[PDB]
């Protein structure tokens, strides 16, 4: 039926997007624009046709089944995810987000121990802070007695802050109490574009 | 001018059920059909069915017959949505749709330019929690940085400020996140100089409406 | 030549003046006396493009009908908002007759005369008239009842088949009686008639007719979904008195026993909802004595269930509740054009 093409798309002011839709039926086709927490806005339809208050710098086309939404001179309020639409079936959306640009910042890592309180309850979370950085990608490395962790742990990170460009991410490895307590080096390994090697911010168990 | 009023979100369990309604106006409530479309995040947009106002004819959509109810009120141009038998699949943000072309000799259906603010609905068998606020203590450029770390509450939303807002300053409240537990933590940080770590006092602020607790946490170096 | 307009059309009939049922009296004062002897001129080497979906003459036959039933099918009180107004409630002596619609001076309409014109699209056997052929105003839901039929095969009709918010409109090329009796001396419970054996065979040639629109994809028929009665039943009106039947036993997919004679419940209701506008009418109790109508099932308004993905499957559910559709099922062979 309907399958919409890139799933994201990570672009800076000024640059054009281009989102793809193929059909296999035919009827107006139209895009909608969802900026995180808002209700969807009506772009195009007919394929061709800007909606109300759409400025020129949107504009559709189409050969065949395939559809396109062409965005130029991208800003801020642009960005979103969008979506294709014919009659009743839409397609599974394409993330359109900003990244703007700007020379690249090494994070600053911190690790932080579980606090007594929460030993207390029975768990123990290891918390690893990485602190204003560029660009967006970053990888995070839980190491405990330097055995490698994967899947004990989850990440979360801030979107682009308004005033720096940098990002800032937060990793978290959750264990029992028990098992907190059978092992004693507790180390966050950082790897990152602005680091010409890992970098490993690192405790010991009870000190 | 056209604005299609909706009832808010709500929390449900799974095996209620749920309505929903949307006010029409500025326009004749007959003339064209009213669609209920619910969006979850990262999912395809799902159309759950129109209502033509004027007998209350209905069209669903194939995977709703059954547990789907549409009706309205023409003398208060109100439409109304019931969902059954509710599972964590029908955990979405439904909305109110009316097409663009709208007159009294014809329509368009699916050319949605109005939509209705949305209604959040998340449906999970966890119950409302409040949070439990744990300390990330400081320890020792020449800047530290300290948080707080908001474990295990339900719903959504918490709200984290510094000092009671006199602290903005290089403050990062991260996106929470879904445990396998179904309850929610998130973590917020601030930086600081160094010297200040043993002057000034710092204080993270967390409130939880729903569970209607609130945490003055207050993080030092251990 | 000619170019496409919109005018103010005017009505003829054969309403005499001895006859005071009210339709009939309608058209003693809105229309003139049919042509005679109507010409009806063929256009040779034209090709014409038709709308059925968009033709003012429908819009017009609306106003018309909406004032023949505002001076004829006056009801006991109007609930409106609102205020409640209360009138007037006679004993109803309405029979729909046919009437036919005329252009004024300098306009012209014109018919298509292919065979298998589904209303929309190119016509190549054009002719020109000066008045289409009688219409009889008959409101109903579900059934399209004494209307005309398909000359030759049966007729799919829509605006566009896979816009599941568009109804379907079955011509059919061979009716179908169906007999409605309400007893004398529960004076509100009646029941309709109808030979089980034609009726399964047209809906067995329906579907196999939809099949050639859904590249032989298996065609299932199901109750409605939900609406008022008006909808959810087959509504119409006899002998003044408001008729809804229940056609579940019509629409059923394993009838294609179940050849004998169908025999559908109904009901008489006084409070109604106006097919008009907004508000519910309400209606003096039933007339005594056995109430009873014979009609000519000529059509059929389907909705296809949206959201089909995948599948081998397409359901269709009777309703269908514009009456502008009624009117565009009679009207759909006819376009006004403007002369020069
Ligand atoms: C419900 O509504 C829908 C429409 O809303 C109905 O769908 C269509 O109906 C008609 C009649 O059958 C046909 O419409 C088509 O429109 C095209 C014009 O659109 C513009 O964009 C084009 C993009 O490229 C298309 O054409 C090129 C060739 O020029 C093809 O290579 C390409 O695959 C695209 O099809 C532009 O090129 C064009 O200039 C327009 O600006 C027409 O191009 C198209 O032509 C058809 O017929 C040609 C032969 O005469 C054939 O060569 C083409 O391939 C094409 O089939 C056509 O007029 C569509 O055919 C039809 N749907 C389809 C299959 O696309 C739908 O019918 C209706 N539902 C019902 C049941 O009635
Ligand atoms: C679809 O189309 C068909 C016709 O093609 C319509 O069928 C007509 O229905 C109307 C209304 O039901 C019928 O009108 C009635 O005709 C009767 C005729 O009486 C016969 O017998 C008497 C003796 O009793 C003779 O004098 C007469 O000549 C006839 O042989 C009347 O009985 C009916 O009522 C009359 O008397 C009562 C008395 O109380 C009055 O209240 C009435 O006002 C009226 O004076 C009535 O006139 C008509 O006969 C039908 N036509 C045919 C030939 O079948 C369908 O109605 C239509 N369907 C829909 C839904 O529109
Ligand atoms: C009413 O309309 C229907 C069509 O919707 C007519 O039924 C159709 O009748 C034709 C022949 O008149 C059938 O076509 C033939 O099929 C055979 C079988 O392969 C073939 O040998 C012939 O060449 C021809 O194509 C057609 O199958 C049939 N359609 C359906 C759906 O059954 C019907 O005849 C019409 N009735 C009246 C009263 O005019
Ligand atoms: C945009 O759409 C056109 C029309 O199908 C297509 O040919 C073109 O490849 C698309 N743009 C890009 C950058 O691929
Ligand atoms: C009606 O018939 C015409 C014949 O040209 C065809 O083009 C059109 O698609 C048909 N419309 C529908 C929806 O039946
Ligand atoms: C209509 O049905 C009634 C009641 O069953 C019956 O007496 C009458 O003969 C029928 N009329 C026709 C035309 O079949
Ligand atoms: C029912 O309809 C068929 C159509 O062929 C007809 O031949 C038959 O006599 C009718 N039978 C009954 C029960 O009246
Ligand atoms: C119609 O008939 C079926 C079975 O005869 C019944 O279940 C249903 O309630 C009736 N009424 C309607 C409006 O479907």
């Amino acid at each position: 039926v309907l399958t919409q093409s890139p799933a994201t798309l990570s672009l800076s002011p000024g640059e054009t997007a281009i989102i793809s839709c193929r059909t296999s039926q035919y009827g107006s086709l139209a895009w909608y624009q969802q900026r995180p927490g808002q209700a969807p806005r009506l772009v195009i339809y007919s394929g061709s046709t800007r909606a109300a208050g759409i400025p020129d710098r949107f504009s559709g086309s189409r050969w065949g089944a395939d559809y396109n939404l062409s965005i130029s001179n991208l800003e801020s309020g642009d960005f979103g995810v969008y979506y294709c639409q014919q009659y009743e079936f839409f397609g599974q959306g394409t993330k359109v987000q900003v990244d703007i640009k700007r020379t690249v910042a090494a994070p600053s890592v911190f690790i932080f121990p579980p606090s007594d309180e929460q030993l207390k309850s029975g768990t123990a979370s290891v918390v690893c802070l990485l602190n204003n950085f560029y660009p967006r990608e970053a990888k995070v490395q839980w190491k405990v007695d330097n055995a490698l962790q994967s899947g004990n742990s989850q990440e979360s990170v801030t979107e682009q802050d308004s005033k720096d460009s940098t990002y800032s991410l937060s990793s978290t490895l959750t264990l029992s109490k028990a098992d907190y307590e059978k092992h004693k080096v507790y180390a966050c390994e950082v790897t990152h574009q602005g680091l010409s090697s890992p970098v490993t911010k690192s405790f010991n168990r009870g000190e | 001018q056209v604005r299609l009023s909706q009832s808010g979100g709500q929390m449900k369990k799974p095996g209620e059920s749920m309505r929903l309604s949307c006010r029409a106006s500025g326009y004749e409530f007959l003339n064209c059909p009213i669609n209920w479309i619910r969006l979850a995040p990262g999912r395809r947009p799902e159309w759950m069915g129109w209502l033509k106002p004027r007998w209350g004819a209905v069209n669903y959509a194939r995977k709703f017959q059954g547990r789907v109810t549409m009706t309205r009120d023409v003398y208060s141009d109100t439409a109304f949505l019931e969902l059954r038998s509710l599972t964590s699949d029908d955990t979405a943000v439904y909305f109110c749709t009316r097409g663009k072309y709208c007159t009294a000799r014809d329509y368009y259906n699916w050319d949605f330019e109005h939509w209705g603010r949305g209604a959040p609905v998340t449906v999970s068998s966890a119950s409302t929690k409040g949070p439990s606020v744990f300390p990330l203590a400081p320890s020792s450029g020449g800047t530290a940085a300290l948080g707080c770390l908001v474990k295990d509450y339900f719903p959504e939303p918490v709200t984290v400020s510094w000092n009671s807002g006199a602290l903005t300053s290089g403050v990062h409240t991260f996106p929470a996140v879904l445990q396998s537990s179904g309850l929610y933590s998130l973590s917020s940080v601030v930086t600081v100089p160094s010297s200040s770590l043993g002057t000034q006092t710092y204080i993270c602020n967390v409130n939880h409406k729903p569970s209607n607790t609130k945490v003055d946490k207050r993080v030092e170096p251990k | 030549v000619w170019k496409d307009a919109d005018t103010t059309l005017f009505c003829a009939s054969d309403a005499k003046a001895h006859e005071t049922e009210c339709h009939n009296v309608w058209a003693t004062h809105a229309c003139v006396p049919t042509d005679p002897n109507p010409q009806e001129i063929h256009l040779e080497n034209v090709t014409e493009n038709f709308n059925m979906w968009k033709n003012n003459m429908v819009e017009q036959m609306q106003e018309d009908v909406i004032s023949l039933w505002d001076q004829c099918l006056q009801p006991c009180v109007k609930l409106t908002g609102g205020s409640v107004i209360k009138q007037a409630c006679p004993k109803i002596s309405f029979d729909p007759i046919p009437i036919h619609y005329c252009t004024p001076a300098g306009y012209v309409i014109l018919k298509c005369n292919d065979k298998n014109f589904n209303g929309t699209g190119p016509c190549k056997n054009v002719s020109s008239v000066q008045c289409t052929h009688g219409i009889k105003p008959v409101v109903s839901t579900q059934l399209l009842l004494n209307g005309s039929l398909a000359e030759e095969e049966i007729i799919i009709r829509s605006e566009n088949l896979t816009n599941n918010a568009k109804t379907i409109i079955v011509h059919l090329n061979k009716s179908v009686e169906i007999n409605c009796t309400r007893p004398s001396n529960d004076i509100r419970k009646a029941y309709c008639e109808i030979n089980g054996t034609k009726w399964n065979k047209v809906l067995k040639q329906v579907t196999e007719k939809l099949k050639e629109h859904f590249n032989n994809k298996t065609i299932i028929f199901q109750p409605p979904s939900g609406g008022d009665l008006e909808i959810t039943m087959h509504h119409f009106n006899c002998r003044g008195e408001f008729f809804y039947c229940n056609t579940t036993q019509l629409f059923n997919n394993t009838c294609i026993g179940c050849n004998g004679t169908i025999t559908l419940p109904c009901k008489i209701k006084q409070i109604i909802n106006m097919w008009q506008g907004t508000g519910q009418a309400m209606y003096a109790p039933p007339i005594d004595g056995k109430i009873n109508c014979v009609s000519n099932i000529t059509g059929i308004l389907l909705t296809r269930d949206g959201g089909a993905n995948n599948t081998s499957n397409e359901t269709f559910r009777p309703g269908g509740g514009n009456i502008k559709d009624n009117w565009r099922s009679e009207l759909y062979k006819y376009k006004v054009v403007q002369i020069e």
